This record gives structure tokens, sequence and C-alpha cells, in this order.
């Protein structure tokens, strides 16, 4: 992150069911709000 | 009967010529089968029939 800004860097991986995803924050920040979303991919299925 | 070993980077393959006439291509008339090479982090490198 910077100047308010921020850029993503990283490889792929899976996630299954049951697999916990965490984020922190290394350093102390301040600020009004913050708004971070993530994109993943799901395969289409039927349910009952 | 020639034959690949030990993986090396040379395939396997038979050219048969006589003093007159050019080799023959034997792969070129096989039931060949490649494999879909991938970087992924997930493999799907399937043994497609070539």
């Amino acid at each position: 992150i910077t100047d308010g800004a921020a850029v993503f860097a990283s490889s792929e991986f899976n996630l299954d069911p049951g697999q916990l995803v965490r984020i922190v924050s290394t350093s102390e920040g301040t600020f009004e709000y913050v708004g971070l979303t993530l994109v993943g991919h799901r395969q289409v299925v039927y349910v009952d | 009967r020639s034959l690949k070993e030990g993986i090396g980077i040379t395939v396997s393959d038979l050219f048969v010529a006589t003093g007159n006439g050019g080799y023959q291509s034997i792969s070129q008339w096989e039931a060949t089968t490649f494999l879909y090479e991938t970087d992924a982090e997930g493999t799907s490198i399937d043994g497609g029939r070539q």
C-alpha cells in the first residue's frame, strides 16, 4: 500500500472447504475507511 | 530395437536406409502420446493421445 493505492503480487493456490483465509496488517495504519475486495473462481453446480 | 536410456533428452527413434534409398520415418506412423506440460500450481498435465 502506498499513497492510498496498493499493488497485488502473488501466485495462485487452491482453497478447499474448511480452510480459513486470514489477513493481518504488519504495521500500524490510520485512516477513515479502507475497502479490500478479492476475486475467486468457483465451478457452477446445481443443488436440491 | 533402438532404445532410450536414462531419460536423456534424445527420444527413441528409428531411421532405416539402404545404400541407395533414404531413411524412413517410423514415429510418423505411430500412436504417439504427448503430455500437457503446464506451469500451473494445480497440475492438469494429461496424457493426451497425440
